[PDB]
């Protein structure tokens, strides 16, 4: 019936003005009685609502954002845009445009192709490789779990594999968080037995690509665990 | 404001068996209230508006009900493609739109007691002006788990992190990260560390400890 | 014998409405202004003017 | 079919006779008179429904029309439709009535409300039928003769004459607010209302429930009926949604014109006498009656005249 795709900057500033666009295909806005919004959601939270717009002529804000929420339209070619002004590292969540086609209500029932949006910290910083090394303490019952943390990298996502990515079986990965610096950093294991270690070098490979960042770091067992 | 809660925060539940969820409104809002979905990667789904009837394209597995300030969500029968977390809003008095924070459902599976691993900073860390100490729980099963630490008994506050993964690539189980934060001169203070682990896989909770 | 088709007619207020030409047998289109209709529960909207 | 109402809803729309001389909004308003038949047949459109009631069953004992933001049902015997007497209601389906009506000069349509009070709605509408024939006679006659002519059939079929039906304005009520010392009490009784203040909070809104704004009066606050849940005809006496049509429903005008006979009266055999070149005719009309008469050479000297009274004519 109707489509929605998102498109805007992704990544912002503190300060900075954010604006989404969201452009509707199949459809246009001089249509039946339904309503356009925008809908937002920080990881791990629940969904935020910012805005809404009626074809009418009337506009509605969530009166803790209204201040700095601005939802325009387009009717020409054929958008609706949401702009929020001096955007802080508070409102950095994943943004959707949303509508409500039949029976004009509050509810939604139609989206696009929501992206994140980021405030604070800078891009241009390249990853730190971390080894995690294995031990007595962290063998699983003759198989040890060893692996590297990548920290001090943005934006992400950032790439983890094992032995010039010939191996990637068995890797288990974690959901990385932000600091309270603006710096980011993701472990990523590989659980094999230990006779490996000692006859085949361990490398993590670490790839940024929007960096295009490549960094090969030794991983080995920690040397408080070998008989030197 | 309106507000929801959601019950349970998480379920996990075998494919194939009827599966139930609650939502609570903090006032009255008649049958104002829709079922959402939504799926890693995915944007958010419609199932259930004014907690009746579905959505065009919603199959009858997915059935609400309720009124006034409790609403349900009952599923005939979870398909391997139905497993996601849902979301619970209101629309009774608006703006703002309020919606849930979300259940997450899962499918049951063996009980596994999380394994505790401790990396301490090594040198390469410790030379980055700061300090991070690693405390892994792999291979357990449900995700939920309680990670605490001690540094030198002193009482801390503010500075711990935890996440949380997805389905293991091996057993098919949750596996649980916990990051101890310091400063250079903090960490070269004290010597001794404790990570204390709580799981409803164990039968009391199990503290490790090292030196460094 | 002809018919006089009349769609709705379109209440805009707290704003001024328009009309495009069509090329309908007999088409006429027209705004008024200052026109302030009541429906049976009251006036249709707020702005009076 | 009947089955074309099932997400259709009557409407309330202005009436500039309510039954007192006075203009009102009416359940039941008169749209369109359609008199194309040539037997005398009218088709009036009306704001009700009549033969679907509410749940959306077929019935024909019943009629459903909007009372207040909501339909309610009614008994059909109560219908009725005059000019200056009675009329004979042939037939009925949705929005449309077929009925036979004396010659007048108003049309009135009206029935009778659950709570057992009139509904009525009239207008000015010339009703003569034409005369079909070259006899003005009142009633058709036990012995005459057939003529072609264009009636009203019974048949409720689609007849590819179609009427959209589109989503409903938002409709205003005064009654949705209550006083209580400044605050302004907006009730609900099931049904989506909206709302928009200039005072207090100047946030307009949306609720499903009661609400209570503070530091308000009645005068400075807007409410409507939002969420309509079924569509209504687009009649030219409801305010449009927006620029462009809601379209989304549709529904065939039953009792479509149809092509057939109508017996028409012969008037009495006229007394003939006989003169030099002259025809003395004595004619006994029971109703006004044409003669006529013509030359057969090249002269046609076409003479006419409508004999009302018994006549002696010389021709």
């Amino acid at each position: 019936q109707v489509q929605l795709q998102e498109s805007g900057p992704g990544l912002v500033k503190p300060s900075e003005t954010l604006s989404l666009t969201c452009t509707v295909s199949g459809g246009s806005i001089g249509s039946s009685s339904y309503y356009w919004g925008w809908i937002r959601q920080p990881p791990g939270k629940g969904l935020q609502w910012i805005g809404s717009f009626h074809y009418s002529g009337t506009t509605y804000y969530n009166p803790s954002l209204k201040s700095r929420v601005t939802i325009s339209v387009d009717t020409s070619k054929n958008h609706f845009s949401l702009k929020l002004s001096s955007v802080t590292a508070a409102d950095t969540a994943v943004y959707y445009c949303a509508s409500r086609q039949n029976w004009n209500d509050g509810y939604f029932d139609y989206w696009g192709q929501g992206t994140l949006v980021t405030v604070s910290s800078a891009s241009t910083k390249g990853p730190s490789v971390f080894p995690l090394a294995p031990s007595s303490k962290s063998t699983s019952g003759g198989t040890a779990a060893l692996g590297c943390l990548v920290k001090d990298y943005f934006p992400e996502p950032v790439t983890v594999s094992w032995n010039s990515g010939a191996l990637t079986s068995g890797v288990h990965t974690f959901p990385a968080v932000l600091q309270s610096s603006g710096l980011y950093s993701l472990s990523s294991v590989v659980t094999v037995p230990s006779s490996s270690l000692g006859t085949q070098t361990y490398i993590c490979n670490v790839n940024h690509k929007p960096s295009n960042t490549k960094v090969d770091k030794r991983v080995e067992p920690k040397s408080c665990d070998k008989t030197h | 404001d309106i507000q929801m809660t959601q019950s349970p925060a998480t379920l996990s539940l075998s494919p194939g068996e009827r599966a139930t969820l609650f939502c609570r409104a903090s006032q009255s809002v008649s049958s104002s209230l829709a079922w959402y979905q939504q799926k890693p990667g995915q944007a958010p789904r419609l199932l259930i508006y004014d907690a009746s009837n579905r959505a065009t394209g919603i199959p009858a597995r997915f059935s609400g009900s309720g009124s006034g300030t409790d609403f349900t969500l009952t599923i005939s029968s979870l398909e391997p493609e139905d497993f996601a977390v849902y979301y619970c809003q209101q629309r009774g008095n608006w703006p703002p739109i309020t919606f849930g924070q979300g259940t997450r459902l899962d499918t049951k599976r063996t009980v596994a007691a999380p394994s505790v691993f401790i990396f301490p900073p090594s040198d390469e860390q410790l030379k980055s002006g700061t300090a991070s100490v690693v405390c892994l729980l792999n291979n357990f099963y449900p995700r939920e788990a309680k990670v605490q630490w001690k540094v030198d008994n002193a009482l801390q506050s503010g500075n711990s992190q935890e996440s949380v993964t997805e389905q293991d690539s091996k057993d098919s189980t949750y596996s649980l990260s916990s990051t101890l934060t310091l400063s250079k001169a903090d960490y070269e203070k004290h010597k001794v560390y404790a990570c204390e682990v709580t799981h409803q896989g164990l039968s009391s909770p199990v503290t490790k400890s090292f030196n460094r | 014998e002809y018919k006089t088709v009349i769609p709705s007619p379109y209440v805009k207020c707290c704003g001024t409405a328009e009309c495009k030409d069509k090329n309908l047998p007999d088409y006429s289109c027209k705004v008024f202004t200052g026109v302030y209709p009541f429906m049976w529960g009251g006036a249709y909207c707020f702005c009076d003017a | 079919n009947f089955n074309v109402y099932k997400a259709t809803r009557p409407y309330l729309a202005h009436c500039p006779d309510c039954g007192e001389g006075h203009s009102c909004h009416s359940p039941v308003a008169l749209e369109r008179i359609r008199n194309e038949a040539t037997d005398g047949t009218l088709k009036i459109q009306v704001s009700l429904q009549i033969g679907i009631k509410t749940d959306d069953s077929h019935d024909w004992t019943k009629l459903r029309y909007m009372d207040n933001h909501m339909p309610a049902d009614a008994e059909r015997a109560g219908l009725f439709v005059r000019t200056s007497a009675p009329c004979t209601i042939t037939g009925t389906m949705g929005h449309f009535i077929l009925a036979r009506c004396p010659k007048g000069e108003t049309l009135t349509v009206g029935f009778t409300d659950s709570r057992k009070i009139s509904h009525s709605c009239t207008h000015p509408f010339h009703h003569d039928p034409p005369v079909i024939g070259r006899e003005k006679f009142h009633s058709r006659p036990q012995h005459g003769k057939e003529l072609p002519c264009s009636t009203y059939v019974q048949s409720t079929a689609a007849t590819t004459e179609e009427i959209e039906v589109h989503m409903p304005p938002d409709t205003p009520d005064r009654t949705l607010m209550s006083q209580q010392s400044g605050n302004v009490k907006i009730t609900v009784n099931g049904q989506t209302v909206r709302y928009k203040c200039n005072c207090g909070g100047s946030n307009e809104g949306l609720t499903t429930t009661d609400k209570v704004i503070n530091n308000c009066k009645v005068d400075q606050c807007h409410a409507a009926v939002t969420n309509h849940k079924k569509w209504q005809y687009n009649s030219p006496l409801v305010p449009r949604n927006a620029e462009l049509g809601d379209r989304k429903g549709k529904i065939h005008i039953p009792f479509p014109l149809a092509n057939v006979t109508c017996r028409v009266p012969k008037a009495r055999n006229p007394t003939v006498t006989y003169g030099k070149n002259q025809v003395i005719m004595l004619l006994y009309p029971d109703h006004p009656t044409l003669l006529s008469y013509r030359n057969m050479g090249e002269e046609p000297n076409y003479q006419e005249e409508w004999v009302m009274h018994k006549k002696e004519v010389v021709l």
